[PDB]
């Protein structure tokens, strides 16, 4: 129910109920393709079905305010430790265009051995319930609805609780998962058998609900030494998961590879990166791509990671991406905030955007250099395979180091990280199933004797039951909270206040964090201290030097710093004061014509000033359509006056630079007298400029306008018409 | 070292190549598809549990009285099943009562 555009989503009672709360949907969704496509002035060639409510870019009011949607899916990463602020940011982000929430979770859940209950404060990620999953499922639900076009709702499905997690995002209707057997072991050191055993179970449940699969090869270019050589690992393991999950049941339209573009400038980065995007897309045919952009060699500029990623959303036009995750330009920098992670959105829109229809024009030379690297790293693949082969298979490899290798291979420096077969996290829980082993319930992957019971029902376990949860959503508990100190309606207490008091914020409700940027004329490790300085002498709290950028060893630095602000305002208490587009002004001296005289007046042999707000260059009164009879300089008031009559001239515009001995308030006292005496008066603008003009002090001349330093013929043209109106 | 190494493929067309390595893939995994088949652990039996409609809570009291009875290869929601026809109750009573120790005995048995 509800949502209006311009109401704030209301968190306390979405909150409420989340006993009674079952998904509308289910399983995966795609953009749908909008061949074609008509949008402002333009034709579309790669664009998606439009949204029915956005916001576009900023660049789009020149257009119409249109807003074209890409092919591919969206997506953007959020978690703060609170899923309560990030459902507002959730909102904001699908307002933006994005339609994949991916959501990470608190540091290690991967080794929590179970489901979670309740709602904690969680650490650099989101705990992942039930509770915050009925509430993140249900808003997306509000919200989708609000932006008119459906949104996968994202998240981790890894470590010893596997089938737990995976089950619990099936009742609850999680749209997809990471999932990689691979990641447990090489990376968490969970006993690479319980692990592998574990994944059979976790994708049959995956594959029974159409999620989507995304696997963990990315985290690779993370542990890399360098990773342009760790391309021969990336597509065996990315290889190993595919196949996996085939066997399993999914559908390759299902099984999605997370590739990253390897590297980043100064590295020749598009030179060393097509190769294997083309290679993994060769390889791989079939299925999907989600193209993941850079993190590992990322530092603190946020345009330095936005131009980087612009490179990385290149490849994926070059080649494909069925999904296209975004990364926060912040992400080096702190935890992504709200609008960064508005930024990373708006990034990848406006690239695809701006780059739709290119492979009409443009192709890659699959000869030549190209298809050769392509070659190299296949063969290379192909022999990474053999070696693992001819030691035995997965778990024998890995126990002897072939995984993060900081090597090319061949090459090997012998400083993988090597898994022990009987060691890890859970060695030892795996136990021999037995002949008489028995589940009554559904998408049960391995050896399960149904038949010593029923024949009828090998089929259908969970008829043994009458329907397991997935079935019957309503033999599912749901617990609400174990701990009455840390959840979610203590964190909503904490911040009550705040819901006609307003102070910013990043990330969390009223947190008051601001970025504050400066310049500094000295070097880098005395700005950096200097800066703070500042920042405290601005009564900020809490301050940090978020990033320091050298422009020159002396000349001076360039610094970021966060900062809290220690107070509230409110907006009762605002000063809020409740103009003509350049268009109104052009279609009203279009179908009225406007004749003008003009001329530096006097002994005054300054030109420049009227001819600015007069000439078409910088949007002058030409620009509009005004008829303007210069004069010249030096002109004598009465013969300015003449002129005017002389051209029937509707507005005489005089200039005056000179200002010595108030000459130049005086030669306007005698322009609107000699408009006076000679009858005309009334019937003529006389308007007059100035670099020593003030507008009241001439107003009280006699002329109808005055303009001081920095005009320019919009304020002009603007009384013009406005003036003339009057009359 | 590679200029060696990859001798024995520089002949295979580039579709060759790419055979060879899905069914080296395959080879790779179906002995793990297998151990998948044939074993279970602690986590898929919560899971099992799970939905047979317990709460992560009571699921992790059966599952860790189960280990203790050398239970396990019979299937935690196996006992819970024929303990719950043998006494002719709930699934969701003999469930809940193997929670404390109640019919382990006749389980055994
Ligand atoms: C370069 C210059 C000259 C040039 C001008 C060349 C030319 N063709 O214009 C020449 C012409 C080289 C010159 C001459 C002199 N000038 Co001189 N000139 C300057 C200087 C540096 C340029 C200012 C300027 O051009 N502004 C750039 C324009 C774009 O801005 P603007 O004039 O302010 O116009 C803006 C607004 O006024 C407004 N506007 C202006 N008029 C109108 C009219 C209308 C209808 C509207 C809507 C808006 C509008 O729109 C413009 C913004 O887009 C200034 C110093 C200064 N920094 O102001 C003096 C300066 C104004 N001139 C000065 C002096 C003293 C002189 C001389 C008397 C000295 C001398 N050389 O012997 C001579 C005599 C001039 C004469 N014979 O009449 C003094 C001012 C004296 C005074 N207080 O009265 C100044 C201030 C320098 C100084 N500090 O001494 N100089
Ligand atoms: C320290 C933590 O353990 C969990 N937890 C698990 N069981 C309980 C319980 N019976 N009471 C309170 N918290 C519990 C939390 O929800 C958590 O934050
Ligand atoms: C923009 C531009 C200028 C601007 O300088 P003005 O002296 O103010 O006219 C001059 N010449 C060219 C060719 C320009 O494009």
């Amino acid at each position: 129910l509800q949502l209006r555009v311009n109401e704030k989503l209301d968190v306390e009672n979405i909150l409420k109920d989340l006993d009674k709360y079952t998904p509308k949907r289910r399983g995966w969704t795609w953009r749908q393709p909008a061949e074609n496509l008509q949008m402002g002035p333009f034709i579309y060639k790669d664009a998606s079905t439009p949204l029915e409510n956005s916001v576009a870019l900023p660049s789009a009011k020149y257009f119409g305010d249109i807003d074209p949607q890409p092919l591919p899916v969206i997506t953007t990463e959020i978690a703060s430790g609170r899923f309560e602020d990030d459902i507002r940011r959730m909102r904001m982000a699908a307002w933006h265009g994005a339609d994949h929430i991916m959501v990470i979770r608190t540091a290690g859940q991967s080794h929590y051995d179970g489901l979670i209950e309740g709602t904690p404060q969680g650490i650099g990620g989101v705990p992942i319930t039930r509770k915050q999953v009925r509430a993140q499922r249900k808003a997306l639900d509000l919200i989708e609805e609000e932006v008119g076009r459906p949104i996968n709702y994202h998240s981790y499905v890894s470590g010893v609780a596997g089938p737990d997690i995976a089950v619990m995002f099936a009742e609850e209707g999680v749209n997809g998962a990471h999932q990689d057997p691979q990641y447990n072991v090489l990376y968490r050191n969970i006993n690479m058998i319980r692990s592998f055993i574990d994944a059979c179970e976790s994708k049959t449940i995956m594959a029974w609900a159409d999620m989507a699969q995304i696997d963990g090869a990315h985290n690779a270019n993370a542990t890399a030494r360098e990773a342009w050589k760790v391309m021969p690992e990336l597509m065996v393991q990315h290889a190993l998961n595919s196949i996996f999950s085939l066997k399993v049941g999914m559908k390759k339209s299902n099984i999605c590879l997370s590739t990253v573009p390897p590297t980043a400038p100064p590295a020749p980065s598009m030179y060393l990166d097509l190769p294997y995007a083309v290679a993994l897309r060769e390889m791989f045919e079939g299925y999907r791509m989600r193209a993941q952009m850079n993190t590992k060699y990322m530092e603190a500029s946020t345009r330095e990671a936005t131009v980087t990623h612009v490179l990385n959303l290149l490849i994926s036009k070059l080649t494909r991406a069925d999904i296209q995750s975004t990364i926060t330009p912040d992400e080096g920098r702190n935890v992504p905030w709200h609008i960064y992670n508005i930024e990373a959105c708006d990034t990848a829109k406006q690239a695809l955007i701006g780059m739709d229809g290119l492979m009409d024009m443009v192709q890659l030379k699959r000869e030549g250099v190209l298809g050769d690297t392509v070659r190299e790293l296949k063969e290379r693949a192909v022999l990474f395979m053999e070696e693992i082969i001819e030691a035995g298979g997965y778990f024998n490899a890995v126990e002897q180091g072939f995984f993060v290798d900081s090597g090319y291979y061949p090459e090997r420096n012998g400083d993988g990280i090597a898994r022990q077969i009987n060691g890890g996290i859970g060695a030892g829980t795996v136990f021999e199933r037995d002949e008489d082993y028995m589940a009554p319930v559904t998408a049960h992957f391995g050896y399960n004797n149904v038949k010593q019971y029923d024949e009828a029902l090998v089929s259908e376990p969970s008829k043994l039951i009458d329907g397991c949860t997935l079935e019957v959503p309503e033999k599912i508990v749901y617990i609400d909270e174990l701990d009455e100190n840390d959840n979610v309606n203590v964190r909503m207490e904490e911040t009550k206040e705040f819901r006609s008091m307003i102070k910013p914020e990043v990330e969390w409700q009223a947190d008051g964090t601001v970025l504050l940027t400066m310049f500094l004329p000295t070097s880098k490790r005395v700005a950096e201290f200097a800066a703070i300085e500042f920042a405290k002498k601005m009564n900020l709290e809490e301050v940090e030097v978020i990033n320091r950028e050298v422009m020159q060893e002396a000349e001076g630095t360039r610094i970021e710093l966060k900062g809290r602000v220690p107070f509230s305002i409110d907006i009762n208490s605002l000063v809020i004061p409740p103009i003509l587009s350049e268009d109104e002004i052009r279609e009203d001296i279009e179908k009225t014509p406007l004749k003008i005289v003009a001329a530096t007046v006097g002994e005054d042999e300054h030109s420049v000033g009227l001819r600015e707000v007069i000439d078409i260059k910088h949007g002058g009164i030409e620009k509009y359509g005004v008829e303007v009879h210069y004069l010249g300089t030096s002109v004598p008031v009465e013969k300015l006056v003449d002129a005017a009559i002389e051209l029937k001239a509707d507005a005489i515009l005089a200039s005056t630079i000179i200002s010595h001995d108030d000459i130049h308030y005086k030669n306007m006292k005698r322009i609107h007298e000699l408009a006076v005496e000679k009858g005309i008066r009334d019937k003529i603008m006389i308007g007059c400029g100035g670099t020593q003009v003030t507008p009241e002090v001439a107003v009280k001349q006699g002329v109808d306008a005055g303009f001081g330093r920095g005009s320019k013929g919009i304020h002009v043209a603007t009384f013009l018409v406005k003036k003339r109106r009057e009359m | 070292d590679f200029q060696q190494r990859r001798a024995h493929l520089a002949n295979l067309s580039d579709e060759e190549l790419q055979t060879r390595f899905w069914e080296m893939a395959e080879k790779i995994v179906d002995p793990l598809l297998d151990l998948g088949k044939k074993n279970t652990t602690p986590s898929i039996e919560r899971s099992v549990l799970l939905r047979m409609g317990f709460s992560s809570l009571e699921a992790k009291a059966i599952v860790d009285k189960t280990m203790d009875r050398g239970l396990m290869g019979k299937g935690a929601g196996h006992i819970v099943y024929k303990i719950a026809k043998e006494k002719n109750i709930s699934v969701r009573e003999a469930g809940l009562a193997l929670s404390e120790g109640k019919y382990w005995d006749d389980a055994i048995q």
